[PDB]
């Protein structure tokens, strides 16, 4: 009442493309309990590593790590339908626990943070200032990695479409649509976010007809 | 969703 406890950065998870994903926001008064829902990245993914994050960058790798960890036995599925509930709990200790829960499986692995990790009282104003600094390059980072995201899953998406529609797919229109994808595959090697939409444009364009099937 | 890598 004279004073709080406040979380002076926000607390997260790398998420898929190396992007911070927040859990706790900054200036958060412990106690304090969020939780949120993630999937596996790829087809019969066994794991997710969890890696603990410090920082209001929005590159992962801009942010102070705090931790990271497996959880495994993740029953084989399709990508992006498994349920991983993660959880951050700091108590009124100023402890952090991060637990992450299989759903299904009905595993969870934790990790405890003492209150003294991380990032001391100067570092985090040099982290805050940074977060303005670089508010553009970030912005930027952020889209690149949504499109790269876009253009996966329309990858992916696509190629198990052209084998549920099998024979339905005229030969030509097989083709096109098979040499967009490898074009758009390269691309997500690369940082160009044009580039990518351009694929992704590309693929629109020819699978007009793998749509229609689809669609059954 | 969102997603993770192993």
């Amino acid at each position: 009442v004279l004073l709080l406890d406040v979380t002076p950065l926000s607390l997260g998870i790398e998420t898929m493309g190396g992007v911070m994903t927040t859990l706790i926001a900054k200036n958060t008064t412990i106690p304090t309990k969020h939780s949120q829902v993630f999937s596996t990245a790829e087809d019969n993914q066994s794991a997710v590593t969890i890696h603990v994050l410090q920082g209001e960058r929005k590159r992962a790798a801009d942010n102070k790590s705090l931790g990271q960890f497996n959880l495994d036995g993740i029953n084989p599925a399709p990508r992006g339908m498994p349920q991983i509930e993660v959880t951050f709990d700091i108590d009124a200790d100023g402890i952090l626990h991060v637990s992450a829960k299989d759903k299904n499986s009905g595993k969870e692995q934790k990790i405890t943070i003492k209150a003294s990790s991380g990032l001391n009282e100067d570092e985090i104003q040099k982290m805050v200032r940074d977060a303005e600094a670089n508010a553009e390059a970030d912005r930027k980072f952020e889209e690149l990695v949504q499109t790269r995201n876009q253009g996966d899953h329309l990858l992916h998406s696509t190629r198990k479409q052209v084998e549920e529609a099998g024979d339905k797919l005229p030969a030509d229109d097989k083709t096109a649509i098979e040499s967009a994808l490898t074009a758009l595959e390269t691309a997500l090697k690369g940082e160009d976010k044009a580039a990518i939409e351009a694929k992704m444009q590309e693929l629109a364009q020819v699978s007009q007809k793998l749509m229609e099937i689809a669609q059954q | 969703a969102l997603a993770l890598l192993p």
